[PDB]
DNA sequence: CTCAATTGGTCGTAGACAGCTCTAGCACCGCTTAAACGCACGTACGCGCTGTCC
DNA sequence: AGCGCGTACGTGCGTTTAAGCGGTGCTAGAGCTGTCTACGACCAATTGAG
C-alpha cells in the first residue's frame, strides 16, 4: 500500500533522535572544511580528531537551528519550515546581524 | 596524602598545582584547593551517577556518550549548567512537537 | 565540495532536529549558514594554528576556536 | 434510535438493521442538526461562502 | 614519551564509587574529563575575577564557595557548598 | 471634534522614544520592586541609588530587546505584533529559561 | 519593612512605552502579566548574583559594581557605571 | 580618591577627531567602560592564547593574534595596522 | 618505572581586622501634577475557514 | 489566504493616584587607615602514584 505522506517522516525523526552518530558523509564535510580554510592559509593540515570534532560542532549547531527554525514553524503554525523560519531563528540568536 | 586528609578522590595537590600555573591568582590559599576539588569531585559524582543510572535504563555495562547527553539533558540543573556546551556522539533528547504528531 | 552535503544529509539532521517537512529551499540555507559557520571557526582555530607557528590545525585548535564562539564541545580534551 | 424508528419500522428485524448500518458508520462523524446543514450546504450547487448561508441554502 | 595527564583515574574512581557496576568507555571518559577541565576552569575564573573585584590577592576557599554560589544553579550550588564545607573542615581536622 | 486613528498615534510615540534615551519606567516603583525581591534573597540591604539606576537601565534595555525579537516573531502570514506565545517562543530560541 | 506586590509598580503604560521603543504597535493585554513575569525573573538572576558579590564583599550595601559584575557574568555588559 | 579613568586619554583622541566636539560626562563614563571592557577581553585573550602555548611572556604577537580573534575582520585588519605601527616606532625609538 | 606530590620549616607580608568617620543612603513630610487608572467606544486586525495550490 | 466575523485594545477624556521634587532630618556602615601576624610562597629533603 501507500503510506500517507508525512507517516515516514515522524518514523525517521524517532530513528535519528535515536541515533547519535555523525550524519554528514565524512569525507565530503572533510573536503569542504580543507576547501574553507586554504582560503584563510595554504598548505594546511588537519588533525583527523579536528575534522571529527569540526563536524561534531557544526551537526549539533545544526541540529540546535533546525529545533529552533521547526519551533519558528510551529509559531507560523506550519509543518513545513523555511528560510524565513531559519532567518527569524538565527536573528532572534543575532548570529545574522 | 592530602586528598585523604580530606576524604577526597580528586587530586588536591593537581587542583593546587593548575591554580597555581593558571595564574588566577597571586597566591591561592591552602583551603581553596581542598575545596575546588571537593566541588569537582560533587559535581562529577552527580552526573556519572545520573549516566550509570541511564545506562541501567539503557541496559549498557559502560556509559557511553549517550548516557551522559541524556542524563545531561534530562536533569534541569545540569542542562541549566551545559545549556552552552555540546558532547561528542552525544545525540538529542526525543523532541517532536504536537502538531507534528497525528491526532 | 558545498553540495557534498547532500539532501538526504540535510534531511537526516532535519529529522534529528525533529523537522517533520522540509521546503527544498532549505537546503541551500543550511549549506549557506553551515559554510558561513565553518568559516567562523576554521577561522579562529586557523587564528591559534598561525599564532602557534603550526601547519597542522589541531583538535585543540578546534575546541578553543568553539570555546570561543560559546560553542563549548566536549570530547577532544578541554 | 429516532432515526431508524423512520426506516426499520419493527428492530425485531436483524436483516434490515445489519443491512443499514453500514450507512450509520458513513455518518456517525455528524450528530447535531448543524454540522450536517453545514455538510448538505456545503454540498449546495451554489454554496455560500459563510457557513450561515450554506445552512439556510440547505434549511 | 608524551605523559599526558588526565583525571581519568579519579573518574573511574568515582564511578565505581556511584556504580561499582558497570564501566565508562573511552570516549566517555574523555567527555569527563574535558568537563572537569572546564569546570575547573569556570569556577577558578570566577574567583580569580572576585579576588580583583576585592583588590585581594589570595583567592581562598571562600572566593571558591561563593564562585561556587554564583555559577552553579541554586540547589546544585547548595549541595556543592555543603561538600565543600564538609571537604574543608577534614582537611582542617588532619595536618 | 478630532480623533487620530489606531496607531496613528502609536506609530508617533514609537518614533518619539526611540528618538528619546530617558528611562521609560517610572523610577521610584522601580525602586521598590528591586527591594522586595532583593529581601526575598537578603533583609536589610541598602541600594546605591546608582545600583537602582543601573538594574533600570538593565531591566529596561533587556525588556525592550526582547520586545523586538517578539515583534520580530509576528511576521508570519502577515501576522500583526505580540502575543504572549510570540515572548516564550523567543525566549526559547535565545535558551532563556 | 515587608515588601509586598510591588511587581504592580510595573504600570501597563510603563510596559506600554517600553513596547514603543521595542517597536511593538500593538499590544496585547496578555503581554504585560507575562511581562511582568519575564522581568521578575531576570531581577532575581541580576539580584541574586549582586547579592551574592556584596556577601562575598561582606558589604550591607549592594552597589553598582556588583549589579555592573553581576550583568557582566550574566553576559550582558553594562557601560555608564562602571567595571 | 585617585580614581583612575581614560578621561585625559580620551580628551587627547577627541581633540585628534574632532576638536571641536565635547563629550558629556556620562558619554566619557561609557568610553571609559567599553576601553577597561576591551582591555580584559584582549588581556583575557591574551592569557589563554599563552596558556595554550605554554608562554608564559605576553609579547605583541599574542596581543595580535587576540585582536584577530575578538575583532571583525576590517576592523581588526586596521587595528593590526596600527598595533603593528606603533610596535615599529617604538623598536625604531 | 619515575618526577609530581609531599613534608617541616622560614620568610614577610596580605589581609585580618579594629577602630574611625562622615558618605550617602535611610526615613519623611508635602505639595505639585504627570502619569495611572478606569471607563467609553469602536474598528481593525486575531480569530475563523475552505478555496485552491503543490 | 481572501474575506468574513467581532470584540480587543487604541484614542480619548475625566478623575485619582502617587512619582517626582525637594526640602530636611538621621545615621550606619563604606571605606579609609593604622596595627599584627596568619598565612602562602620558597625552599630542601622526602615519597610513591599514575
Amino acid at each position: 500500500h501507500r503510506y500517507r505522506p508525512g507517516t515516514v517522516a515522524l518514523r525517521e525523526i524517532r530513528r535519528y533522535q535515536k541515533s547519535t552518530e555523525l550524519l554528514i558523509r565524512k569525507l565530503p564535510f572533510q573536503r569542504l572544511v580543507r576547501e574553507i580554510a586554504q582560503d584563510f592559509k595554504t598548505d594546511l593540515r588537519f588533525q583527523s580528531s579536528a575534522v571529527m570534532a569540526l563536524q561534531e560542532a557544526s551537526e549539533a549547531y545544526l541540529v540546535a537551528l533546525f529545533e529552533d527554525t521547526n519551533l519558528c514553524a510551529i509559531h507560523a503554525k506550519r509543518v513545513t519550515i523555511m528560510p524565513k523560519d531559519i532567518q527569524l531563528a538565527r536573528r532572534i540568536r543575532g548570529e545574522r546581524a | 596524602t592530602r586528598s585523604s586528609r580530606a576524604g577526597l578522590q580528586f587530586p588536591v595537590g593537581r587542583v593546587h598545582r593548575l591554580l597555581r600555573k593558571g595564574n588566577y591568582a597571586e597566591r591561592v590559599g591552602a583551603g581553596a584547593p581542598v575545596y575546588l576539588a571537593a566541588v569537582l569531585e560533587y559535581l562529577t559524582a552527580e552526573i556519572l551517577e545520573l549516566a550509570g543510572n541511564a545506562a541501567r535504563d539503557n541496559k549498557k555495562t559502560r556509559i557511553i556518550p549517550r548516557h551522559l547527553q541524556l542524563a545531561v539533558r534530562n536533569d534541569e540543573e545540569l542542562n541549566k549548567l551545559l545549556g552552552r556546551v555540546t558532547i561528542a556522539q552525544g545525540g538529542v533528547l526525543p523532541n517532536i512537537q504536537s502538531v507534528l504528531l497525528p491526532k | 565540495n558545498i553540495q557534498g552535503i547532500t539532501k538526504p544529509a540535510i534531511r537526516r539532521l532535519a529529522r534529528r532536529g525533529g523537522v517533520k517537512r522540509i521546503s527544498g529551499l532549505i537546503y541551500e540555507e543550511t549549506r549557506g549558514v553551515l559554510k558561513v559557520f565553518l568559516e567562523n571557526v576554521i577561522r579562529d582555530a586557523v587564528t591559534y594554528t598561525e599564532h602557534a607557528k603550526r601547519k597542522t590545525v589541531t583538535a585543540m585548535d578546534v575546541v578553543y576556536a568553539l570555546k570561543r564562539q560559546g560553542r563549548t564541545l566536549y570530547g577532544f580534551g578541554g | 434510535r429516532d432515526i431508524l424508528e423512520h426506516i426499520i419500522y419493527d428492530f425485531e428485524d436483524p436483516e434490515m438493521m445489519e443491512m443499514v448500518k453500514p450507512s450509520l458508520d458513513e455518518a456517525f462523524v455528524i450528530q447535531e442538526q448543524n454540522v450536517a446543514l453545514n455538510f448538505i450546504g456545503s454540498r449546495g450547487a451554489k454554496p455560500g461562502v459563510t457557513k450561515e448561508k450554506r445552512i439556510k441554502y440547505a434549511k | 614519551k608524551t605523559r599526558k595527564e588526565s583525571y581519568a583515574i579519579y573518574v573511574y574512581k568515582v564511578l565505581k564509587q556511584v556504580h561499582p557496576d558497570t564501566g565508562i568507555s573511552s570516549k566517555a571518559m574523555s567527555i569527563m574529563n574535558s568537563f572537569v577541565n572546564d569546570v575547573f576552569e569556570r569556577i577558578a575564573g570566577e574567583a580569580s575575577r572576585l579576588a580583583h573585584y576585592n583588590k585581594r590577592s589570595t583567592i581562598t576557599s571562600r572566593e571558591i564557595q561563593t564562585a561556587v554560589r554564583l555559577l552553579l544553579p541554586g540547589e546544585l550550588a547548595k549541595h556543592a557548598v555543603s561538600e565543600g564545607t564538609k571537604a574543608v573542615t577534614k582537611y582542617t581536622s588532619a595536618k
